[PDB]
Protein backbone atom coordinates (compact mmCIF):
# COMPACT_ATOMS: atom_id res chain seq x y z
CA UNK A 1 0.00 0.00 0.00
CA UNK A 2 3.13 2.32 -0.38
CA UNK A 3 2.48 4.74 -3.46
CA UNK A 4 5.02 7.83 -3.73
CA UNK A 5 4.93 10.79 -6.07
CA UNK A 6 8.26 12.91 -7.31
CA UNK A 7 9.14 15.54 -9.36
CA UNK A 8 12.57 16.23 -9.87
CA UNK A 9 14.40 19.13 -11.64
CA UNK A 10 17.96 19.81 -12.69
CA UNK A 11 18.89 23.39 -13.77
CA UNK A 12 22.19 22.99 -15.49
CA UNK A 13 25.75 25.41 -16.62
CA UNK A 14 26.99 22.80 -18.46
CA UNK A 15 24.98 20.22 -19.58
CA UNK A 16 27.00 19.92 -22.27
CA UNK A 17 27.30 19.34 -25.98
CA UNK A 18 23.91 18.95 -27.47
CA UNK A 19 21.44 18.09 -24.37
CA UNK A 20 19.30 20.15 -22.63
CA UNK A 21 20.34 22.58 -19.45
CA UNK A 22 16.68 21.74 -17.52
CA UNK A 23 14.68 18.73 -17.16
CA UNK A 24 11.58 18.20 -15.13
CA UNK A 25 11.04 14.45 -14.69
CA UNK A 26 8.03 13.06 -12.46
CA UNK A 27 7.67 9.50 -10.73
CA UNK A 28 4.41 7.28 -9.86
CA UNK A 29 6.03 4.24 -6.95
CA UNK A 30 9.39 5.21 -8.82
CA UNK A 31 8.45 4.44 -12.43
CA UNK A 32 8.69 7.36 -15.01
CA UNK A 33 5.41 9.05 -16.61
CA UNK A 34 6.08 13.05 -16.86
CA UNK A 35 9.10 13.83 -19.12
CA UNK A 36 10.26 17.44 -19.93
CA UNK A 37 13.53 19.72 -20.98
CA UNK A 38 14.54 22.91 -22.35
CA UNK A 39 15.19 22.27 -26.00
CA UNK A 40 11.22 21.19 -26.70
CA UNK A 41 9.63 23.07 -23.70
CA UNK A 42 6.85 20.95 -23.00
CA UNK A 43 5.56 18.51 -20.58
CA UNK A 44 4.75 15.03 -22.61
CA UNK A 45 3.38 11.43 -21.07
CA UNK A 46 5.93 8.58 -21.04
CA UNK A 47 3.78 5.75 -19.91
CA UNK A 48 -0.06 4.80 -21.69
CA UNK A 49 -2.74 4.56 -18.57
CA UNK A 50 -1.36 8.39 -17.90
CA UNK A 51 -2.29 9.74 -21.33
CA UNK A 52 -5.09 7.39 -21.88
CA UNK A 53 -7.17 9.18 -18.22
CA UNK A 54 -5.77 12.78 -19.13
CA UNK A 55 -6.77 15.53 -21.65
CA UNK A 56 -4.58 17.59 -23.44
CA UNK A 57 -5.75 20.72 -21.17
CA UNK A 58 -4.21 19.08 -18.16
CA UNK A 59 -1.09 18.96 -20.27
CA UNK A 60 -0.91 21.98 -21.46
CA UNK A 61 -1.75 23.46 -17.73
CA UNK A 62 1.33 21.39 -16.67
CA UNK A 63 3.59 22.72 -19.34
CA UNK A 64 3.15 26.59 -18.42
CA UNK A 65 4.19 25.39 -14.85
CA UNK A 66 7.27 23.98 -15.20
CA UNK A 67 8.52 26.85 -17.79
CA UNK A 68 7.53 29.44 -15.37
CA UNK A 69 9.93 26.91 -13.25
CA UNK A 70 12.25 26.84 -16.44
CA UNK A 71 12.72 30.71 -16.16
CA UNK A 72 12.24 30.54 -12.07
CA UNK A 73 15.63 28.24 -11.78
CA UNK A 74 17.66 30.08 -14.98
CA UNK A 75 17.88 33.18 -12.42
CA UNK A 76 18.31 30.74 -9.23
CA UNK A 77 21.59 29.73 -11.10
CA UNK A 78 23.06 33.62 -11.29
CA UNK A 79 21.65 34.77 -8.21
CA UNK A 80 23.60 31.40 -6.13
CA UNK A 81 26.43 32.17 -7.99
CA UNK A 82 26.78 35.63 -6.47
CA UNK A 83 25.82 34.48 -2.89
CA UNK A 84 28.82 32.17 -3.07
CA UNK A 85 31.12 34.56 -5.64
CA UNK A 86 31.91 32.76 -8.71
CA UNK A 87 32.35 33.70 -12.36
CA UNK A 88 31.46 29.85 -13.70
CA UNK A 89 31.87 26.87 -15.06
CA UNK A 90 30.26 23.18 -13.85
CA UNK A 91 27.33 24.66 -11.44
CA UNK A 92 23.75 22.70 -10.67
CA UNK A 93 20.22 23.27 -9.01
CA UNK A 94 18.64 20.52 -8.02
CA UNK A 95 14.69 20.26 -6.43
CA UNK A 96 12.67 17.10 -5.67
CA UNK A 97 8.85 17.80 -4.55
CA UNK A 98 6.32 15.50 -3.88
CA UNK A 99 4.11 13.40 -0.94
CA UNK A 100 3.97 9.75 0.03
CA UNK A 101 0.70 7.77 1.02
CA UNK A 102 1.81 5.45 3.78
CA UNK A 103 0.25 2.17 4.12
CA UNK A 104 -1.59 3.05 7.30
CA UNK A 105 -2.63 6.56 5.32
CA UNK A 106 -0.54 9.00 6.89
CA UNK A 107 0.77 12.22 4.69
CA UNK A 108 4.51 12.44 4.14
CA UNK A 109 5.21 15.25 1.77
CA UNK A 110 8.63 16.49 0.83
CA UNK A 111 9.90 19.78 -0.67
CA UNK A 112 14.23 20.42 -0.62
CA UNK A 113 16.41 22.09 -2.90
CA UNK A 114 20.22 21.54 -3.23
CA UNK A 115 23.31 23.50 -5.25
CA UNK A 116 26.06 21.63 -6.53
CA UNK A 117 24.87 18.34 -4.98
CA UNK A 118 24.86 19.53 -1.50
CA UNK A 119 21.81 20.37 0.96
CA UNK A 120 20.28 24.05 0.20
CA UNK A 121 16.58 24.11 1.46
CA UNK A 122 14.36 22.15 2.54
CA UNK A 123 10.71 22.68 3.86
CA UNK A 124 9.36 21.12 7.06
CA UNK A 125 5.69 20.72 7.98
CA UNK A 126 5.66 20.35 11.65
CA UNK A 127 7.32 23.74 12.25
CA UNK A 128 5.59 25.34 8.32
CA UNK A 129 9.08 26.93 7.97
CA UNK A 130 12.10 26.30 5.13
CA UNK A 131 15.04 25.22 6.89
CA UNK A 132 18.34 26.65 5.46
CA UNK A 133 21.35 24.20 5.46
CA UNK A 134 24.25 26.36 4.25
CA UNK A 135 24.99 29.96 5.56
CA UNK A 136 24.50 31.34 1.91
CA UNK A 137 20.87 29.87 1.89
CA UNK A 138 19.72 32.50 4.27
CA UNK A 139 18.76 35.37 1.95
CA UNK A 140 16.44 32.46 -0.09
CA UNK A 141 14.26 31.85 3.67
CA UNK A 142 14.16 35.87 3.94
CA UNK A 143 12.05 35.90 0.57
CA UNK A 144 10.00 32.81 1.71
CA UNK A 145 9.45 34.73 5.32
CA UNK A 146 8.61 37.82 3.17
CA UNK A 147 6.31 36.09 0.47
CA UNK A 148 4.99 33.66 2.89
CA UNK A 149 4.92 30.29 0.35
CA UNK A 150 4.80 28.12 3.20
CA UNK A 151 1.04 28.09 3.87
CA UNK A 152 0.02 27.93 -0.07
CA UNK A 153 2.90 24.93 -0.24
CA UNK A 154 1.82 22.82 2.60
CA UNK A 155 -2.10 23.00 1.17
CA UNK A 156 -0.22 21.22 -1.63
CA UNK A 157 1.82 18.57 -0.90
CA UNK A 158 -0.92 17.65 1.88
CA UNK A 159 -4.07 17.71 -0.41
CA UNK A 160 -3.39 19.02 -4.49
CA UNK A 161 -0.82 16.08 -4.50
CA UNK A 162 -2.69 13.56 -2.91
CA UNK A 163 -5.34 13.80 -4.16
CA UNK A 164 -4.12 13.28 -7.55
CA UNK A 165 -1.33 10.42 -6.57
CA UNK A 166 -4.69 8.71 -5.26
CA UNK A 167 -6.23 9.28 -8.65
CA UNK A 168 -2.86 7.97 -10.60
CA UNK A 169 -2.80 4.56 -8.75
CA UNK A 170 -5.90 3.94 -9.82
CA UNK A 171 -5.35 5.28 -13.53
CA UNK A 172 -2.08 2.81 -13.58
CA UNK A 173 -3.68 -0.25 -11.17
CA UNK A 174 -2.89 -2.69 -14.54
CA UNK A 175 0.41 -1.30 -15.00
CA UNK A 176 1.77 -1.18 -11.42
CA UNK A 177 0.06 -4.63 -10.34
CA UNK A 178 1.54 -6.35 -13.42
CA UNK A 179 4.53 -8.88 -12.65
CA UNK A 180 6.93 -9.35 -14.88
CA UNK A 181 8.47 -12.46 -15.13
CA UNK A 182 12.29 -12.75 -15.39
CA UNK A 183 15.49 -14.62 -17.64
CA UNK A 184 18.14 -15.92 -15.46
CA UNK A 185 21.06 -17.15 -16.62
CA UNK A 186 23.96 -18.57 -14.38
CA UNK A 187 27.80 -18.14 -15.73
CA UNK A 188 31.21 -18.69 -14.50
CA UNK A 189 34.59 -17.25 -15.31
CA UNK A 190 38.19 -18.98 -14.99
CA UNK A 191 40.92 -16.22 -13.82
CA UNK A 192 44.09 -16.64 -11.60
CA UNK A 193 42.79 -20.50 -9.48
CA UNK A 194 39.36 -19.00 -8.62
CA UNK A 195 36.42 -19.67 -10.25
CA UNK A 196 34.26 -16.30 -10.43
CA UNK A 197 30.46 -17.89 -11.09
CA UNK A 198 27.56 -14.99 -12.21
CA UNK A 199 24.00 -14.85 -12.29
CA UNK A 200 21.95 -12.43 -14.52
CA UNK A 201 18.22 -11.39 -14.33
CA UNK A 202 16.80 -9.80 -17.59
CA UNK A 203 13.93 -7.85 -17.76
CA UNK A 204 11.95 -8.02 -14.14
CA UNK A 205 9.11 -5.77 -12.22
CA UNK A 206 8.64 -4.84 -9.86
CA UNK A 207 11.66 -3.31 -8.73
CA UNK A 208 12.20 -5.12 -5.55
CA UNK A 209 14.16 -8.08 -5.82
CA UNK A 210 16.46 -10.55 -3.82
CA UNK A 211 19.17 -12.03 -5.99
CA UNK A 212 21.74 -14.62 -3.42
CA UNK A 213 24.10 -17.27 -3.99
CA UNK A 214 24.22 -20.71 -2.24
CA UNK A 215 26.57 -23.48 -1.56
CA UNK A 216 24.87 -26.74 -0.96
CA UNK A 217 21.69 -25.65 -0.45
CA UNK A 218 23.07 -23.03 2.42
CA UNK A 219 22.89 -19.31 1.43
CA UNK A 220 26.63 -17.47 1.24
CA UNK A 221 25.51 -13.34 1.24
CA UNK A 222 29.12 -12.50 2.72
CA UNK A 223 30.87 -14.08 -0.20
CA UNK A 224 28.54 -12.38 -2.58
CA UNK A 225 28.85 -9.46 -4.63
CA UNK A 226 25.70 -7.77 -6.07
CA UNK A 227 25.98 -4.81 -8.62
CA UNK A 228 22.51 -3.58 -7.77
CA UNK A 229 19.15 -3.05 -9.44
CA UNK A 230 19.80 -1.53 -12.58
CA UNK A 231 16.80 -0.05 -14.91
CA UNK A 232 16.11 -1.32 -18.88
CA UNK A 233 15.41 0.93 -21.50
CA UNK A 234 11.85 0.01 -22.08
CA UNK A 235 11.04 0.40 -18.11
CA UNK A 236 12.10 -3.35 -17.18
CA UNK A 237 14.85 -4.60 -14.81
CA UNK A 238 17.60 -5.93 -14.50
CA UNK A 239 20.80 -7.15 -11.34
CA UNK A 240 24.17 -8.66 -11.65
CA UNK A 241 25.38 -11.05 -8.86
CA UNK A 242 29.30 -12.63 -8.40
CA UNK A 243 30.39 -15.27 -6.34
CA UNK A 244 34.26 -16.29 -5.97
CA UNK A 245 35.13 -20.09 -6.10
CA UNK A 246 37.18 -23.03 -5.94
CA UNK A 247 37.50 -24.26 -9.95
CA UNK A 248 35.49 -27.78 -10.34
CA UNK A 249 32.65 -26.71 -7.95
CA UNK A 250 30.92 -25.01 -9.41
CA UNK A 251 28.04 -26.84 -9.96
CA UNK A 252 27.70 -27.28 -6.12
CA UNK A 253 26.56 -23.54 -6.59
CA UNK A 254 23.06 -22.63 -6.93
CA UNK A 255 21.62 -18.82 -7.88
CA UNK A 256 18.04 -18.26 -5.61
CA UNK A 257 16.01 -15.63 -7.44
CA UNK A 258 12.85 -14.13 -5.24
CA UNK A 259 10.28 -11.91 -6.87
CA UNK A 260 7.07 -10.95 -6.90
CA UNK A 261 6.21 -12.93 -10.20
CA UNK A 262 7.63 -15.94 -8.87
CA UNK A 263 5.02 -17.88 -6.80
CA UNK A 264 7.97 -19.72 -5.04
CA UNK A 265 11.67 -18.56 -5.12
CA UNK A 266 14.02 -19.93 -8.35
CA UNK A 267 16.57 -21.66 -8.34
CA UNK A 268 18.99 -21.84 -10.78
CA UNK A 269 22.16 -24.10 -11.70
CA UNK A 270 25.35 -23.47 -14.46
CA UNK A 271 24.55 -27.48 -15.74
CA UNK A 272 20.67 -27.17 -15.10
CA UNK A 273 21.38 -24.64 -16.93
CA UNK A 274 19.78 -21.08 -15.50
CA UNK A 275 15.93 -20.01 -16.29
CA UNK A 276 15.96 -22.58 -18.96
CA UNK B 1 0.46 17.29 -10.09
CA UNK B 2 3.38 20.11 -9.79
CA UNK B 3 2.17 23.33 -7.93
CA UNK B 4 3.48 26.90 -8.57
CA UNK B 5 6.39 28.29 -10.16
CA UNK B 6 7.24 30.25 -6.98
CA UNK B 7 8.25 27.40 -4.69
CA UNK B 8 11.41 26.80 -6.62
CA UNK B 9 12.73 30.48 -6.38
CA UNK B 10 15.76 31.07 -4.01
CA UNK C 1 31.73 12.34 -7.33
CA UNK C 2 33.21 9.41 -9.50
CA UNK C 3 30.50 7.21 -11.48
CA UNK C 4 29.71 3.61 -10.85
CA UNK C 5 29.31 2.15 -14.41
CA UNK C 6 27.76 -1.68 -14.93
CA UNK C 7 27.20 -2.57 -18.54
CA UNK C 8 24.68 -5.69 -18.68
CA UNK C 9 22.09 -6.33 -22.32
CA UNK C 10 18.72 -6.29 -22.11
CA UNK C 11 17.90 -9.89 -23.35
CA UNK C 12 20.02 -12.91 -22.59
CA UNK C 13 22.99 -12.86 -25.13
CA UNK C 14 22.23 -15.28 -28.55
CA UNK C 15 24.13 -15.33 -32.04
CA UNK C 16 22.27 -13.80 -34.57
CA UNK C 17 19.47 -12.18 -32.88
CA UNK C 18 18.18 -8.63 -32.13
CA UNK C 19 19.32 -7.27 -28.71
CA UNK C 20 19.42 -3.81 -26.50
CA UNK C 21 23.07 -2.79 -25.29
CA UNK C 22 22.53 -0.95 -21.42
CA UNK C 23 25.25 0.88 -19.66
CA UNK C 24 24.34 2.24 -16.69
CA UNK C 25 26.44 5.28 -14.48
CA UNK C 26 25.44 6.58 -10.87
CA UNK C 27 26.34 8.21 -7.97
CA UNK C 28 28.28 10.89 -9.76
CA UNK C 29 28.34 14.71 -9.95
CA UNK C 30 28.67 16.99 -12.21
CA UNK C 31 25.92 16.31 -13.98
CA UNK C 32 27.88 16.60 -17.41
CA UNK C 33 28.98 12.81 -18.64
CA UNK C 34 30.05 11.44 -22.08
CA UNK C 35 28.70 8.03 -22.42
CA UNK C 36 29.64 5.79 -25.39
CA UNK C 37 28.63 1.98 -26.22
CA UNK C 38 31.13 0.79 -29.04
CA UNK C 39 31.98 -2.28 -31.38
CA UNK C 40 35.33 -3.28 -31.53
CA UNK C 41 36.67 0.44 -30.25
CA UNK C 42 34.32 2.45 -32.73
CA UNK C 43 31.05 3.70 -31.66
CA UNK C 44 27.59 2.38 -31.62
CA UNK C 45 24.91 3.40 -34.01
CA UNK C 46 21.53 4.49 -33.00
CA UNK C 47 22.86 5.46 -28.68
CA UNK C 48 19.99 6.98 -27.26
CA UNK C 49 19.89 8.84 -23.69
CA UNK C 50 16.59 8.33 -21.91
CA UNK C 51 17.68 8.53 -17.75
CA UNK C 52 18.66 11.97 -16.49
CA UNK C 53 17.41 11.63 -12.85
CA UNK C 54 19.26 11.43 -9.44
CA UNK C 55 18.91 9.41 -6.42
CA UNK C 56 17.35 10.62 -2.59
CA UNK C 57 21.14 11.88 -1.80
CA UNK C 58 21.39 13.91 -4.85
CA UNK C 59 23.85 12.13 -6.63
CA UNK C 60 22.73 11.81 -10.61
CA UNK C 61 22.13 8.67 -12.95
CA UNK C 62 22.04 8.23 -16.60
CA UNK C 63 21.43 5.05 -18.54
CA UNK C 64 22.49 4.84 -22.71
CA UNK C 65 21.22 2.43 -24.57
CA UNK C 66 21.61 1.14 -28.54
CA UNK C 67 20.14 -1.56 -30.52
CA UNK C 68 22.77 -4.24 -31.89
CA UNK C 69 22.85 -8.08 -33.08
CA UNK C 70 25.72 -9.58 -31.00
CA UNK C 71 28.26 -11.49 -33.21
CA UNK C 72 31.47 -13.32 -32.40
CA UNK C 73 34.48 -11.74 -32.66
CA UNK C 74 33.02 -8.49 -31.70
CA UNK C 75 33.95 -6.72 -28.89
CA UNK C 76 31.64 -4.76 -27.14
CA UNK C 77 32.38 -2.31 -24.14
CA UNK C 78 31.63 1.25 -23.31
CA UNK C 79 33.24 4.25 -22.73
CA UNK C 80 32.84 6.77 -19.74
CA UNK C 81 34.64 10.11 -19.68
CA UNK C 82 33.98 12.81 -16.44
CA UNK C 83 36.14 15.80 -15.10
CA UNK C 84 36.61 13.35 -11.85
CA UNK C 85 38.29 10.13 -13.67
CA UNK C 86 41.07 11.61 -15.27
CA UNK C 87 41.51 8.79 -17.48
CA UNK C 88 38.34 7.00 -19.46
CA UNK C 89 36.99 4.29 -17.83
CA UNK C 90 35.99 1.51 -20.20
CA UNK C 91 34.05 -1.37 -18.93
CA UNK C 92 34.01 -4.82 -21.48
CA UNK C 93 30.96 -6.38 -22.15
CA UNK C 94 30.77 -10.15 -21.91
CA UNK C 95 27.71 -12.30 -23.53
CA UNK C 96 28.59 -15.66 -21.04
CA UNK C 97 29.46 -13.65 -18.23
Amino acid sequence: ELHTLRYIRTAMTDPGPGLPWFVDVGYVDGELFMHYNSTARRAVPRTEWIAANTDQQYWDRETQIVQGSEQINRENLDILRRRYNQTGGSHTVQWMSGCDILEDGTIRGYHQAAYDGRDFVAFDKGTMTLTAAVPEAVPTKRKWEEGGYAEGLKQYLEETCVEWLRRYVEYGKAELGRRERPEVRVWGKEADGILTLSCRAHGFYPRPIVVSWLKDGAVRGQDAQSGGIVPNGDGTYHTWVTIDAQPGDGDKYQCRVEHASLPQPGLYSWRSGGGL
Amino acid sequence: TAGQSNYDRL
Amino acid sequence: LTPKVQVYSRFPASAGTKNVLNCFAAGFHPPKISITLMKDGVPMEGAQYSDMSFNDDWTFQRLVHADFTPSSGSTYACKVEHETLKEPQVYKWDPEF
